[PDB]
C-alpha cells in the first residue's frame, strides 16, 4: 500500500525485478524506480564493481543486489520468490566464444516462464523489436521473433513491449555513426532507400513501462513504440557530420568488441514500419519527442562551441 | 555570603552610572533610555534617526575614544510590533570599557549604515541583509555572504523551519545535480523541556 | 584584464577559499574573494538545545582549541549564573589553556612555511606534537575534541601522573624552538621571502577592527592577557612581545617570544597548585558525584532532573570575549529564562581578519597572496560566525 | 609589559662588516647552519609498525558501544531513557514495554552510529550504569545500511568481550 | 525626511514557496498538564500548524 | 514480504536470552523485615533499595536488582 | 505610513524600473544559452523571463516592489559573470520533478490530502 | 674502524635465531626483523614479543602466522584477529 | 585457466600496492589526516605516498562536513578521476552528515551525491582506525579482470 | 663512537633531548588508589540554603530614561603605561 | 628618538606650538555654536583644562603627564579629530529635543 509523497523514501507498494540492468536501457529505467520509492531487486550477473555507478538513485534500503547466471534454475527463482511484478530485458549483440547465443533468446526468457510464473507474480514483460519478423533477414534479427511467439506459449497475459530503435546518449546505434572516423564515411550502403526506422526518445522507453507498471489491464494487450516525426530521411548520415563538424571489457583492451562485417551491417538497414493497429505508446501516453531538440547533447566533438 | 559565590564590585558600577549619564545630556534629541547593568555593562537605546552622528560623537572625543568595533550582531524579537534588533558593540581602547548600543528598526524602513564611520562594518552590514532583509542605507557593494546562491528565505528569522524545503540529490538522469522537496529520516522529537512553579522572583512580571 | 579563481585548487594548505583576482597585467590591485564553503547552519541549531547539550558544538568550531573554546562560554555563562569556581579548578583551566597556544603557534608557521613550500619543517615540529594528545587522552575523553570544561568548573580531576609528565615535557621544549631559530631566522631567503609584505600600520589596521597579532606586534600595544583577568591569570609573570614595523615579518616574531612565554607560565603555574575539590558545590549547576547518586534521596532528584532539562538561568543579556591564541573571542549570548537559551551571536576573528586583505594585498605580486594569507592564521569554520 | 625584537641598528664599522661580507660572499650562513640542522639525520625513525604495533591509549578512552549486564544475565538496562534525553545527536530511539514477569525493559534500542557524535554523555547519565563506551576502535563496514545498530548487536557486542570492559570501570570509578 | 505617509495591509509573501494558502494556523493557550499543578506554563500565547501524514520508515 | 533483505546475509542473531534468565536463580531468603540490595556490588549496580518480605514469601526482584528475593 | 521609502516615492519610479531590467534579462538569455553550454532553446528562457515578472503583479503597495527590485538586480550580479556552475541557472526549471496532480480526483486515489 | 665493532653484535642478531629459514620467512612481510627477547604466552601462535624496555609503541609488537578462523595462510591480516583481553595490554593500557 | 588466472594476481596485486590519493580538507577531520601524515603512524610508504594532484588519483577521500555550495564542484573533480577508481569518506558528518543533520544547508549523507565504498564511523576517527580502513580496502580488492571477457 | 662526534660537530651536542621519550625515565605507571577530598562546606550544621545563594540576583539597575558643574567623569581611570621586562628587551 | 613607538605616524615636528595653535583653532570654533546644549560646557571645560597645562612648558616627555595621552605627536590625533567632531555640531542639531519615542511597551526585555 503506497503512504505519503513519493519523492523520496516513500514505499508506494510495488516490488519489481529488473535483471540485465547493466547496459544502456537497463539502468537508466530504474533510476525512476529507486526514485518514487520501492524495493528494486537487480540481481547481476559477474560484476561488483559495474554497478557501483548504479547505487545513487535508490536511497537506502531500496536497492538490493545478488548474484545468478540463468542457465541455473534457483538463482532465477529464489530471487523472485518475494516480489508483484518482474519485467526482463536481457539480452545483447554477437555470439560469444563460449556461448550458444540462440537459446539465449529462446530458453533464457522461458528459463524465466519456469516456477517464476507460478510462483504468483503478475504483468509479466518482455521486450520486443518492431523489426523481429520469421522471415529470412537476419541471423540476429530473426531468431528474436521465435522468442515472441515460442516462449509466448508460457504467459499467456504479459503485455510484452516492442521497441522501435532508441535514441540516447550511450546507445550503439547512433553511436555507430561520428565512431567513423576513417578514410571514407561511407553510408549503407551507399544509398538513401530505407533509411531511416523510428528513433524514439529515451525517455519515451522509461516512462512508457512506469505507467504500464499499475496501468491497470495492460496483460497480452501488446504495444508497439511509435518514433518521431515521421518516417526519417537519408539527411540524418550527412546531419550526422554537419553539426559534428566532420565497463568490464578487460584489463588492456577487449580483443574482439567490433564492427563486426556480418549480420551487423543489415540488422539495422531493414526499417519494416509495422502494423499501427497495435496501441501501443500514445495510448500507454505521454510519448511525444522530435529528434532535432535532442541531437545537441549526444553529439560530441572537437569543436564544442561555435 | 559565602565562597562559590561571584564577588561584585561597586567601584565600576559607580563609575559606568557616572560616565553615561551626562551622554543623555549632552543630545537629548536620540537617546531614549540609558541602563546600567547590574555587572558593569551598559545600554544606550537609541531610536535609528541618530544612528550615524551619536557613533560619530563616539568616533571621536578628548574624553572617550571608542574606536574598536568589534561586534555588529542582529536579534529578532517577534511579538514587538517592531521585529528586529540591530545592536552594536564597541570598545574604548584607552579607557578599557564596554557599552553596546540598542538600535531597533522594522523590516521595510531602512537604516543609514555606518559605511563612512567605521570600516570595520564592510562584511558585518551585508550579513543583516542576507540573513534577514534589512536593507541598509547607501553601502557601495550589497552582495551575498554565507548563504548558498538560490534561497529566498533569509534562515535566521524564526518562520524559516529547522530544515528548508531544498533537500538535494543526484541523479543520472542527465547529469545534473537536482533540488526536490526536502524528506528526512527522522521527525527530529521536539521535546518539551519547560518546568512550571517560577523559580525566579526578582524578574516576576506585571500580575496584569 | 585576467580573472583567475586560483583557491578551490587542491594545491595543498586548505583547499578551499575559493576567490576571484582581476589582476592588472602582473599587480593584482583588486581582489574580491568568496566565503560560505561552511556555513552548517550553527546559530540557528543552538535555539532548540540545552545549555550543557550544546556544548561540543563550540569545541568544534576551531580546527586546533579544544581547551580556549570552552572557556569563552562557561566563562560567559557563570556570569549569568552568579558562581565564582572553586579555585583548585582555575588552576587547570590556566594550564590547559596556556596548553593550547602551544598548538596554534606550533600550526600557524608549519603551515605557513608549507603554503610557502618548505617540508621539513612540517615533519620536525608534528613529531614532538604527539607528545601532547596523550594528554589529552588522558585526561577528557578523546584525541581533541573533549567536551570537558562545563560550566560547573572542571568535569573530572586530572589522575595520577600529569605532574612528573608535564615537567617532563616542557623541560625539553625549549630545545625544538631553538631548532626552527636556526632553521628560518637567521636564514635569508626566508627573510627575503617576507619582508615589507602587507604594511598595514595606520588608524585603519585598528579601524578595520583586528584583534591581536596583526595587532600590537605592529605597534599599539593593547592585549587582554593583563588588562582584563580570567581567573588566577594575573598572579603569574611574563611579558608580552612588540615586533618593530607593520609587515608580516614583524608579526612573524611574535609567535617565536609567544611559545617562550607560555614555558614559563607552565614552569610557574605547577609551584602554585592547592589541593581541593572540583565542581561548584551548590549542585544546582554542578552533578553530584557518583558515589553519592546511588545513596541517598536528595541526591538523584538534583541528578534525574538536572539532566532532562538544564540549569535555571535569569533573563538580561550579557557579552564577554577572551584571548583565543589568534584573536579575540565575542559571544554575545542572549538568555530568556529557562533550560534553552535563546540567540547565541559569536564573533569570531577572520572576520576584520580577512576583510582586510583588500587593504593588504594590493600594489604586489599574485606570489605574494597566498604568502599573505598564511601569517593571519585564517582557519575555516571558525569563520562560521 | 614591554619586549622590542627584532630592533637592533647595525654595527657600520671597518672590521664587523667583514663579516657581513664573507656572509653573502662565501656563504658562512645557510650550510654551517642549515646543512646541519638537517643532518641530524642519524636518529631513531619513531614509527609504529601499525598491523604489528600499537601505540598507547588511557583508561578513559571512547569507543565502541556495548551493553552490560549483571552476573547471570539479567539485562542492566532499566530503560529509564535518560541516554536518550542528552544525546545530542538523538541517535537513541528506545520502546519500552512491560515483559510478562513484571519488569520493564526494552523492544527497540537503537544507535545510529553515524550520527552519534561521542560526546559520551550516556555513558555519565544511566544510574544503573548500562550503556558503556567500549574501548575497541574495531570499524569500517561496507554499506550505510550495516551501521544502524539494534539491540541484538549490542548485546552481543557488549558479551563478545567484558574483562575488557569490567577492568577500565574498576580502575576509573573513583574519580567520577 | 520623505516621509509619505499612506496606508496598505502588509502582507508580504515570496519568502516561502506555496504553503500560505495551504495551511491554517491555530492560536491558543496551554492549560496545565494536569498530572501536576504549576500554573507557571500560562501567560503565553503559542501556536501551531496542521499536522499531516506520519508513515512508517 | 520482509524476507528478501538477508538472502545470502545470514541473520546475524542473538543466542542468550534475559526474557527468563531470572528463575535459574536461587531464590534468597533472610527472615528478617526489610533488606538492602546493593546487589552487583557497593557502588555500582542498582542502587539501594528497601523491601518488605512478607506476603507469599517474596519480594518481587526490587525491579532493580532482578535477582528473586524472598524468604 | 511613517516610514521612508528606499528608492521610489509612488508607482512611477516604480513600474519605469521593472521595465527597465527586463531588456536586459532579454539580451541575456542568448547571451547565456551559449555560455553555460546547456541545450534548450532559447524561447523558453524569454518566455520564463516574463513567467517570474507577471506572476507578481497583484502589489498595490511601493517599496514591497522596490524590494523585489534589490532582488531581482542582485540576480545579474552572478548572471553576468560566472558564478553559477552550471547548476543554480538550471534550478529554475523544475525539470526531474514529477508533477503535482493538481485535481480533486486525482488527489483522491493518492495522498491523505496533501 | 666500526664497521666490525657493531657487527659483532649485529651477527648473532641477524644469524643466531632461526638460521636461514626462520629469517627469510619473517622478511617477507615486512622490515620487522629484529627478534625480540622476552615472550607472552597467549594464545595461538601469536608470542606477544616483548621487548628490552628501550622502545615505547614498538616494544610490545605482535606476531600473525596462520589461520586463526578459516582465513587464508599468510598474506591478508586486518589486525582484529587479536583476542578482546590483550585490548587491556596491546594498546599498552595496563 | 590456470594459464589465464595466473596474471591477475599481478595487475589485481599492482592496483593494491601504490594508491595516490586525494584528500579533501573542509573541517576538523582534515587534521587528523595530518598527524597520519606525521610520521608517528606514518602513512607514506606503506604503499602510499602522500599529496597528489588532481588528475593522477585512485582514490578520493571525503573528509568533513559538505554544504550545498560544495555540492557541484565535488561532482566535477569526480567526473576528472579515471576509472578504476573508489570512494572512501572517513568522518562521522560524511555517512549521514554527523550531526549539523538537522540543519537547513547540508548535504545529508555524502552518499547521495557520489557512490562510496569505506564507511569509517566517529567524530575524529583516531587515525589509528583508519590504517586499518585503508588495509581494509586493499583486502577488498580480491577481484577479477581475467574470467569475466573469458565466461561472456 | 665515531658516527657519534659527527652528530655532535653539526648543529651543536645534545646527546639527552632526544626527540624520543621511548627509552627510559619516561614515567610507565602510577599505583596508588585515588580518593577525593570533599572540601567547600559539604559538612552539616552549619552548611545550609538560603546562605550559600548562589543564584537570585536581581534586575540590572535602571537609570535616568525617558518617560550641573560636573568634572566630565571618564568612563574609568586611562591605562598606565607598561615596563620593559628586564631580561634582554632587544 | 626617531620612531614614534606606535608605528604609522613620524615626529612632525615642534612640540608646545602645533598643539596650542589646534586648541585655540577649536576654541574660535566653539564661540560659534548657540549656547543651550552642554557640549561647550565640558568641551570648553576640558580644552581650558588641557591648554593651561600645555602651554607652555619643557619638556616634551613631561607634558606626556598631566595629559593623558599617547605619545605627545598622537594627542595632536586625540584633538585632530575632535577639530572635525565640534565643526560638524553646528550641520546637525543634537541641542533639539528628543524625537520619535518608542510606542510605549518596547524596551521590557521578557517578551
Ligand atoms: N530497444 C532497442 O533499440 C535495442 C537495440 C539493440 C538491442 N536491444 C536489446 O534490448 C535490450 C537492450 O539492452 P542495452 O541497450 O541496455 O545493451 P546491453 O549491454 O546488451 O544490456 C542488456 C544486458 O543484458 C546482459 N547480458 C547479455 N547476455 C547475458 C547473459 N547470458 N546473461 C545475463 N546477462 C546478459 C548484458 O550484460 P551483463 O551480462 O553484464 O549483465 C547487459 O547488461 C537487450 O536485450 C538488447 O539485446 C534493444
Ligand atoms: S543507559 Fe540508562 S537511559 Fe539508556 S537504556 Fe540503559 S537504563 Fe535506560
Ligand atoms: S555516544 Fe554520544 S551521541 Fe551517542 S548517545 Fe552517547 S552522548 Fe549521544
Ligand atoms: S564532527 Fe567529525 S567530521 Fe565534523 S568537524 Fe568534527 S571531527 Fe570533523
Ligand atoms: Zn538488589
Amino acid at each position: 500500500i503506497p503512504h505519503g509523497k513519493g519523492g523520496r523514501s516513500s514505499v508506494s507498494g510495488i516490488v519489481a525485478t529488473v535483471f540485465g540492468a547493466t547496459g544502456f536501457l537497463g539502468r537508466y529505467v530504474v533510476n525512476h524506480l529507486g526514485r518514487m520509492g520501492s524495493q528494486v531487486i537487480v540481481p547481476h550477473r559477474c560484476e561488483p564493481y559495474d554497478t557501483m555507478h548504479l547505487r545513487p538513485m535508490g536511497d537506502l534500503g531500496q536497492i538490493i543486489f545478488m548474484d545468478w547466471n540463468g542457465r541455473d534454475k534457483d538463482s532465477i527463482r529464489r530471487a523472485v520468490e518475494h516480489s508483484s511484478v518482474v519485467i526482463n530485458l536481457v539480452g545483447r549483440e554477437w555470439e560469444t566464444q563460449n556461448f550458444d547465443f540462440e537459446d539465449v533468446f529462446v530458453k533464457i526468457p522461458q528459463a524465466i516462464a519456469q516456477v517464476s510464473k507460478e510462483a504468483g507474480v503478475e504483468k509479466f514483460i518482455h521486450i520486443s523489436h518492431l523489426n523481429a519478423d520469421i522471415k529470412s533477414s537476419s541471423k540476429y534479427l530473426r531468431s528474436k521473433a521465435v522468442g515472441e511467439k515460442e516462449v509466448r506459449e508460457t504467459f499467456p497475459e504479459a503485455t510484452i513491449i516492442k521497441p522501435a530503435e532508441i535514441f540516447g546518449r550511450e546507445d550503439r546505434f547512433l553511436n555507430y555513426f561520428a565512431n567513423i572516423r576513417w578514410f571514407g564515411g561511407v553510408p549503407l550502403i551507399s544509398l538513401g532507400k530505407k533509411t531511416v526506422k523510428q528513433p524514439v526518445y529515451i525517455v519515451d522507453v522509461t516512462k512508457g513501462i512506469i505507467n504500464a507498471i499499475k496501468d491497470p489491464d495492460a496483460r497480452g494487450k501488446t504495444f508497439a513504440f511509435v518514433g518521431p516525426s515521421r518516417y526519417l530521411l537519408f539527411d540524418l548520415v550527412q546531419y550526422v557530420f554537419a553539426v559534428a563538424h566532420r565497463i568490464g571489457r578487460l584489463f588492456e583492451i577487449s580483443p574482439f568488441e567490433p564492427w563486426t562485417t556480418r549480420d551487423k551491417v543489415e540488422r539495422i538497414h531493414t526499417t519494416d514500419k509495422i502494423l499501427p493497429h497495435l496501441p501501443g505508446l500514445e495510448d500507454l501516453g505521454v510519448e511525444a519527442t522530435p529528434l532535432e531538440l535532442k541531437a545537441i547533447e549526444v553529439l560530441r566533438r572537437h569543436r564544442t562551441y561555435r | 555570603t559565602r565562597p562559590t559565590v561571584r564577588p561584585r564590585n561597586d567601584v565600576a558600577h559607580k563609575q559606568l552610572s557616572a560616565f553615561g549619564e551626562y551622554v543623555a545630556e549632552i543630545l537629548p534629541k536620540y537617546v531614549q533610555q540609558v541602563q546600567v547593568s547590574c555587572f558593569n555593562e551598559l545600554e544606550i537605546c537609541i531610536h535609528p534617526d541618530g544612528v550615524i552622528p551619536v557613533l560619530t560623537f563616539l568616533r571621536d572625543h578628548s574624553n572617550a575614544q571608542f574606536k574598536s568595533l568589534a561586534d555588529l550582531t542582529a536579534v529578532d524579537i517577534p511579538t514587538r510590533q517592531n521585529r528586529f534588533e540591530i545592536v552594536y558593540n564597541l570598545l574604548s581602547l584607552r579607557f578599557n570599557s564596554r557599552i553596546r548600543v540598542k538600535t531597533y528598526t522594522d523590516e521595510l524602513t531602512p537604516i543609514e549604515s555606518s559605511v563612512p564611520v567605521y570600516k570595520a562594518a564592510n562584511w558585518y552590514e551585508r550579513e543583516i541583509w542576507d540573513m534577514f532583509g534589512v536593507f541598509f542605507a547607501n553601502h557601495p557593494d550589497l552582495r551575498r555572504i554565507l548563504t548558498d546562491y538560490g534561497f529566498e528565505g533569509h534562515p535566521f528569522r524564526k518562520d524559516f523551519p529547522l530544515s528548508g524545503y531544498v533537500e538535494l540529490r543526484y541523479d543520472d538522469e542527465v547529469k545534473r545535480v537536482v533540488a526536490e522537496p526536502v524528506e528526512l529520516a527522522q521527525e527530529f522529537r521536539k521535546f518539551d523541556l519547560n518546568s512550571p512553579w517560577e523559580a525566579f522572583p526578582a524578574y516576576r512580571q506585571p500580575p496584569e | 584584464n585576467l580573472t583567475l579563481n586560483f583557491g578551490p585548487q587542491h594545491p595543498a594548505a586548505h583547499g578551499v577559499l575559493r576567490l576571484v583576482m582581476e589582476l592588472s597585467g602582473e599587480m593584482v590591485r583588486k581582489c574580491d574573494p568568496h566565503i560560505g564553503l561552511l556555513h552548517r547552519g550553527t546559530e540557528k541549531l543552538i535555539e532548540y538545545k540545552t545549555y550543557l547539550q550544546a556544548l561540543p558544538y563550540f569545541d568544534r568550531l576551531d580546527y586546533v582549541s579544544m581547551m580556549c573554546n570552552e572557556q569563552a562560554y562557561s566563562l560567559a555563562v557563570e556570569k549569568l549564573l552568579n558562581i565564582q569556581p572553586p579555585p583548585r579548578a582555575q588552576w587547570i583551566r590556566v594550564l590547559f589553556g596556556e596548553i593550547t597556544r602551544l598548538l596554534n603557534h606550533i600550526m600557524a608557521v608549519t603551515t605557513h612555511a608549507l603554503d610557502i613550500g618548505a617540508m621539513t619543517p612540517f615533519f620536525w615540529m608534528f613529531e614532538e606534537r604527539e607528545k601532547m594528545f596523550e594528554f589529552y587522552e588522558r585526561v577528557s575523553g578523546a584525541r581533541m575534541h573533549a567536551a570537558y570544561v562545563r560550566p560547573g568548573g572542571v568535569h573530572q580531576d586530572l589522575p595520577l601522573g600529569l605532574m612528573d609528565d608535564i615537567y617532563e615535557f616542557s623541560k625539553n621544549f625549549s630545545l625544538r624552538i631553538d631548532e626552527l631559530e636556526e632553521m628560518l631566522t637567521n636564514n635569508r631567503i626566508w627573510r627575503n621571502r617576507t619582508v615589507d609584505i602587507g604594511i598595514v600600520t595606520a588608524e585603519d589596521a585598528l579601524n578595520y577592527g583586528f584583534s591581536g597579532v596583526m595587532l600590537r606586534g605592529s605597534g599599539i600595544q593593547w592585549d587582554l592577557r593583563k588588562t582584563q583577568p580570567y581567573d588566577v591569570y594575573d598572579q603569574v609573570e611574563f611579558d608580552v612581545p612588540i615586533g618593530s614595523r607593520g609587515d608580516c615579518y614583524d608579526r612573524y616574531l611574535c609567535r617565536v617570544e609567544e611559545m617562550r612565554q607560555s614555558i614559563r607560565i607552565i614552569s610557574q603555574c605547577l609551584n602554585k597548585m592547592p589541593p581541593g575539590e572540583i565542581k561548584v558545590d551548590d549542585a544546582k549547576v554542578s552533578p553530584p558525584k557518583r558515589a553519592e547518586m546511588k545513596t541517598s534521596m536528595e541526591s538523584l532528584i538534583h541528578h534525574f532532573k538536572l539532566y532532562t532539562e538544564g540549569y535555571q538561568v535569569p533573563p538580561g543579556a550579557t557579552y564577554t570575549a577572551i584571548e583565543a591564541p589568534k584573536g579575540e573571542f565575542g559571544v554575545y549570548l542572549v538568555s530568556d529564562g529557562s533550560s534553552r537559551p535563546y540567540r547565541c551571536k559569536i564573533k569570531a576573528p577572520g572576520f576584520a581578519h580577512l576583510a582586510g586583505l583588500d587593504k593588504m594585498s594590493k600594489g604586489h605580486m599574485l606570489a605574494d597572496v597566498v604568502a599573505i594569507i598564511g601569517t593571519q592564521d585564517i582557519v575555516f569554520g571558525e569563520v562560521d560566525r | 609589559t614591554y619586549k622590542y625584537v627584532n630592533l637592533r641598528e647595525p654595527s657600520m664599522d671597518m672590521k664587523s662588516v667583514t663579516d657581513r661580507a664573507a656572509q653573502t660572499l662565501l656563504w658562512t650562513e645557510l650550510i654551517r647552519g642549515l646543512g646541519m640542522t638537517l643532518s641530524y639525520l642519524f636518529r631513531e625513525p619513531a614509527t609504529i609498525n601499525y598491523p604489528f604495533e600499537k601505540g598507547p591509549l588511557s583508561p578513559r578512552f571512547r569507543g565502541e558501544h556495548a551493553l552490560r549486564r549483571y552476573p547471570s544475565g539479567e539485562e542492566r538496562c532499566i530503560a529509564c531513557k535518560l541516554c536518550e534525553a542528552v544525546c545530542p545527536a538523538q541517535a537513541i530511539t528506545i520502546e519500552a514495554e512491560p515483559r510478562a514477569d513484571g519488569s520493564r525493559r526494552t523492544t527497540r534500542y537503537d544507535i545510529d552510529m553515524t550520527k552519534c557524535i561521542y560526546c559520551g554523555f550516556c555513558q555519565e547519565a544511566c544510574p544503573v550504569d548500562a550503556i558503556v563506551e567500549g574501548p575497541n576502535f574495531e570499524f569500517s563496514t561496507e554499506t550505510h545500511e550495516e551501521l544502524l545498530y539494534n539491540k541484538e548487536k549490542l548485546l552481543n557486542n557488549g558479551d563478545k568481550w567484558e574483562a575488557e570492559i569490567a577492568a577500565n570501570i574498576q580502575a576509573d570509578y573513583l574519580y567520577r | 525626511i520623505t516621509v509619505d505617509e499612506k496606508l496598505d495591509i502588509t502582507t508580504i509573501t515570496g519568502v516561502p514557496e506555496e504553503h500560505i494558502k495551504t495551511r491554517k494556523a491555530r492560536i491558543f493557550v496551554p492549560a496545565r498538564n494536569n498530572m501536576q499543578s504549576g500554573v507557571n506554563n500560562t501567560k503565553k500565547w503559542k501556536m501551531e500548524f496542521d499536522t499531516r501524514e506520519r508513515w512508517e520508515n | 514480504y520482509r524476507k528478501v533483505r538477508f538472502v545470502g546475509r545470514q541473520k546475524e542473531v542473538n543466542e542468550n536470552f534475559a526474557i527468563d534468565l531470572i528463575a535459574e536463580q536461587p531464590v534468597s531468603q533472610v527472615g528478617s523485615r526489610v533488606i538492602s540490595c546493593d546487589g552487583g556490588g557497593g557502588a555500582l549496580g542498582h542502587p539501594r533499595v528497601y523491601i518488605n518480605l512478607d506476603k507469599e514469601t517474596k519480594t518481587g526482584t526490587c525491579g532493580y536488582c532482578g535477582l528473586q528475593f524472598r524468604q | 505610513t511613517s516610514v521612508k521609502p528606499i528608492f521610489s516615492r509612488d508607482m512611477n519610479e516604480a513600474k519605469r524600473r521593472v521595465r527597465e531590467l527586463y531588456r536586459a534579462w532579454y539580451r541575456e538569455v542568448p547571451n547565456t544559452v551559449h555560455l553555460f553550454q546547456l541545450d534548450i532553446s532559447v524561447k523558453q528562457g524569454r518566455d520564463k523571463v516574463r513567467e517570474m515578472f507577471k506572476k507578481n503583479a497583484h502589489i498595490t503597495d511601493p517599496r514591497v516592489v522596490d524590494l523585489l527590485v534589490i532582488k531581482g538586480k542582485m540576480e545579474l550580479e552572478e548572471t553576468i559573470k560566472v558564478w553559477k556552475q552550471r547548476t543554480h541557472v538550471m534550478r529554475f526549471f523544475h525539470e526531474t520533478e514529477a508533477p503535482r496532480p493538481k485535481d480533486f480526483l486525482s488527489k483522491f486515489y493518492v495522498g491523505h490530502d496533501p | 674502524m666500526e664497521l666490525l665493532q657493531v657487527l659483532k653484535r649485529g651477527l648473532q642478531q641477524v644469524s643466531g635465531h632461526g638460521g636461514l629459514r626462520g629469517y627469510l620467512r619473517v622478511l617477507f612481510r615486512a622490515n620487522d626483523v629484529r627478534v625480540g627477547t622476552l615472550v607472552g604466552e597467549d594464545k595461538y601462535g601469536n608470542k606477544y614479543y616483548e621487548d628490552n624496555k628501550q622502545f615505547f609503541g614498538r616494544h610490545r609488537w605482535v606476531i600473525y602466522t596462520t589461520e586463526m578462523n578459516g582465513k587464508n595462510t599468510f598474506w591478508d591480516v586486518d589486525g582484529s584477529m587479536v583476542p578482546p583481553e590483550w585490548h587491556r595490554w596491546l594498546h599498552c593500557m595496563t | 585457466e590456470y594459464v589465464v588466472a595466473k596474471l591477475d594476481d599481478l595487475i589485481n596485486w599492482a592496483r593494491r600496492s601504490s594508491l595516490w590519493p586525494m584528500t579533501f580538507g573542509l573541517a576538523c577531520c582534515a587534521v587528523e589526516m595530518m598527524h597520519m601524515a606525521a610520521p608517528r603512524y606514518d602513512m607514506d610508504r606503506f604503499g602510499v605516498v602522500f599529496r597528489a594532484s588532481p588528475r593522477q588519483s585512485d582514490v578520493m577521500i571525503v573528509a568533513g562536513t559538505l554544504t550545498n555550495k560544495m555540492a557541484p564542484a565535488l561532482r566535477k573533480v569526480y567526473d576528472q578521476m579515471p576509472e578504476p577508481r573508489y570512494v572512501v569518506s572517513m568522518g562521522s558528518c560524511a555517512n549521514g552528515g554527523g550531526y549539523y543533520h538537522y540543519s537547513y544547508s547540508v548535504v545529508r549523507g555524502c552518499d547521495r551525491i557520489v557512490p562510496v565504498d569505506i564507511y569509517v564511523p566517529g567524530c575524529p576517527p583516531t587515525a589509528e582506525a583508519l590504517l586499518y580502513g585503508i588495509l581494509q580496502l586493499q583486502k577488498k580488492i580480491k577481484r577479477e579482470k581475467r574470467l569475466r571477457i573469458w565466461y561472456r | 663512537r665515531f658516527i657519534q662526534w659527527l652528530r655532535n660537530w653539526a648543529s651543536g651536542r645534545d646527546l639527552q633531548a632526544k626527540l624520543q621519550l621511548r627509552y627510559q625515565e619516561i614515567s610507565k605507571r602510577t599505583q596508588p588508589p585515588p580518593k577525593l577530598p570533599v572540601g567547600p562546606s559539604h559538612k552539616l550544621s552549619n552548611n545550609y540554603y538560603c546562605t550559600r545563594d548562589g543564584r537570585r540576583e536581581a534586575m540590572p539597575p535602571s537609570i535616568v530614561m525617558s518617560s550641573s558643574e560636573k568634572k566630565a567623569v571618564s568612563p574609568a581611570p586611562p591605562i598606565k603605561r607598561w615596563e620593559l621586562s628586564q631580561d634582554e628587551p632587544y | 628618538k626617531k620612531t614614534t613607538g606606535l608605528v604609522g605616524l613620524a615626529v612632525c615636528e615642534t612640540p608646545h606650538e602645533r598643539l596650542k595653535i589646534l586648541y585655540t583653532k577649536i576654541l574660535d570654533v566653539l564661540g560659534h555654536i548657540p549656547k543651550n546644549a552642554a557640549y561647550r560646557k565640558y568641551t570648553e571645560q576640558i580644552t581650558n583644562e588641557k591648554l593651561s597645562m600645555v602651554k607652555a612648558e619643557p619638556d616634551v616627555k613631561k607634558l606626556e603627564e598631566r595629559l593623558q595621552g599617547g605619545q605627545i605627536e598622537e594627542v595632536i590625533l586625540q584633538a585632530e579629530n575632535e577639530l572635525s567632531l565640534a565643526r560638524k555640531m553646528i550641520q546637525w542639531k543634537p541641542w533639539e529635543p528628543l524625537v520619535e519615542e518608542p510606542p510605549a511597551s518596547q524596551w521590557k526585555w521578557p517578551i
